[PDB]
């Protein structure tokens, strides 16, 4: 529940497009703690450090056993996404529309 | 914990389908993409296809759009994969994978052969040495295998549980019934007292056998 | 389609230094900004292993020298303690656009110190059918190859084997006579590079 995940991150799956309008990032997690919180935090191209919306029930790894989904309401332009402390860190380039 | 199970290995006639499988461990069939990878005699690895149990969508490589066609149940946790109207050298073992990004558990590939001649168990006879008991380091003894169809034998010694720093020898083909020699360097003090033992299984036949090394 | 450049065709290592394999993609893998080749190393009767996953990142639990190298469209795989462990052919993989195939490969061969060879000589077991089961697996020598001579007491009832790189190589010889011709005699030898010889009387 509390302290975030330490280990890397990776994306198993499609990033769907899904029509209400949200990205729907599947991920599993290969790392130290596996009850942790999951470090998402989208930003912007520059880091004024945030631009988008959390759409999940407020989720967490806890499993390598299941992949952790993910729904974020993104904004309808060029960003970036991220996933993971700086080692190994999911920094996806979702600056489409 | 995790890993892939693909089923059996089996020989086939021209002109026939095969249904090959793969099975889960420690993880549902739908958390991920899946495979099959091909891979012939020295001829690496070829990527076929991933399927998707969640939509139940799968795409190929189109130049084999024609042979397989990747399925999976959720009922049993496993992806299948019928390969059909095969040919002679449809030959090659086919393997099943499971990421997106970089495939890391991998199934013990299963060995399809298309051929006419149909299948023939082994010969599996136990070779005991002789005055050899001068080892700098290790006692040597082995087991051989002779005269078999499609080429898969997994040859496990003990049914693998020491120092199994075994040696397992390539096959030869002299006529139409395959080859293959065993060899086990077990410790020294580690043999005609406590007993040894050369399991043989060949896949395509559904036989296993597991044979005498006595000491002589 | 979409085509890989895996290009040392086959190198040979010391025990000690930077292997370097590279691999080099038709058109683009870079997806989500991030480049998609992976990299494997399948090793003698078993299912590849993935080693580096996005071009750079380091696997579940991979030893450290073994780490991507790469741009949109142009890679390389390292590995610079090159140990006894690392006897395989490398692959490289693409997972962006639907051709997720994989290049040629690279058969790593790794230089050991020079081979002082076994040899297990086998006389045919307590043959109530058929003929003479003549073995002599000669064990873990590095120099890939020796060849080795049947003194009977042939040609037409030789058969040798191989043995790949891990348990040093090894060799297997056999001599398959009938049950008239192995008792016509009374002594048989393995030959091999001086001299050295495992005898053996049929007798004993």
């Amino acid at each position: 529940s509390y302290s975030m995940c330490t280990g890397k991150f990776k994306v198993v799956k499609e990033i769907a497009e899904t029509q209400h309008g949200t990205i729907v990032i599947r991920v599993q997690y290969e790392g130290d703690g596996s009850p942790c919180k999951i470090p998402f935090e989208i930003m912007d191209l520059e880091k004024r450090h945030v631009l988008g919306r959390l759409i999940t029930v407020n989720p967490i790894v806890t499993e390598k056993d299941s992949p952790v989904n993910i729904e974020a309401e993104p904004p309808f332009g060029d960003s970036y996404i991220i996933i993971g402390v700086e080692p190994g860190q999911l920094k996806l380039n979702w600056f489409k529309k | 914990e995790v890993q892939l199970q693909q089923s059996g290995a089996e020989l086939v006639k021209p002109g026939a389908s095969v249904k090959l499988s793969c099975t889960a461990s420690g993880f549902n069939i739908k958390d991920t993409y899946m495979h099959w990878v091909k891979q012939r005699p020295e001829q690496g690895l070829e990527w076929i296809g991933r399927i998707d149990p969640a939509n139940g969508y799968s795409k190929y490589d189109p130049k084999f759009q024609g042979k397989a066609t990747i399925t999976a149940d959720t009922s049993s946790n496993a992806a299948y994969l019928q390969l059909s109207s095969l040919t002679s050298e449809d030959t090659a073992v086919y393997f099943c994978a499971r990421d997106y990004e970089g495939f890391a558990y991998w199934g013990q590939g299963t060995l399809v052969t298309v051929s006419s001649a149909k299948t023939t168990p082994p010969s599996v006879y136990p070779l005991a040495p002789g005055a050899a008991a001068a080892t700098s380091s290790s006692v040597t003894l082995g087991c051989l295998v002779k005269g078999y169809f499609p080429e898969p034998v997994t040859l496990t010694w003990n049914s693998g549980s020491l120092s199994s720093g075994v040696h397992t020898f390539p096959a030869v083909l002299q006529s139409d019934l395959y080859t293959l020699s065993s060899s086990v360097t077990v410790t020294s003090s580690t043999w005609p007292s406590q007993t040894i033992t050369c399991n043989v299984a060949h896949p395509a036949s559904s036989t296993k056998v597991d044979k005498k090394i006595e000491p002589r | 389609d979409i085509v890989l450049t895996q290009s040392p065709a086959s190198l040979a290592v010391s025990l000690g230094q930077r292997a370097t394999i590279s691999c080099r993609a038709s058109e683009s893998v870079v997806r989500y900004g991030n480049s998609f080749m992976h990299w494997y190393q399948q090793k003698p009767g078993q299912p590849p292993k993935l080693l580096i996953y996005r071009a750079s990142s380091l696997e579940s639990g991979i030893p450290t020298r073994f780490s991507g190298s790469g741009s949109r469209t142009d890679f390389t795989l390292t590995i610079n303690p090159v140990e006894a462990d690392d006897v395989a052919t490398y692959y490289c993989q693409q997972t962006n656009v639907d051709p997720w195939a994989f290049g040629g490969g690279t058969k790593l061969e790794i230089k050991r110190a020079d081979a002082a060879p076994t040899v297990s000589i086998f006389p045919p077991s307590s043959l109530t059918s058929g003929g003479a089961s003549v073995v002599c697996f000669l064990n873990n020598f590095y120099p890939k190859d020796i060849n080795v001579k049947w003194k009977i007491d042939r040609q037409n009832g030789v058969l040798n084997s191989w043995t790949d790189q891990d348990s040093t190589y090894s060799m297997s010889s056999t001599l398959t006579l009938t049950k008239d011709e192995y008792e016509r005699h009374n002594s048989y030898t393995c030959e091999a590079t001086s001299p050295i010889v495992k005898s053996f009387n049929r007798n004993e």
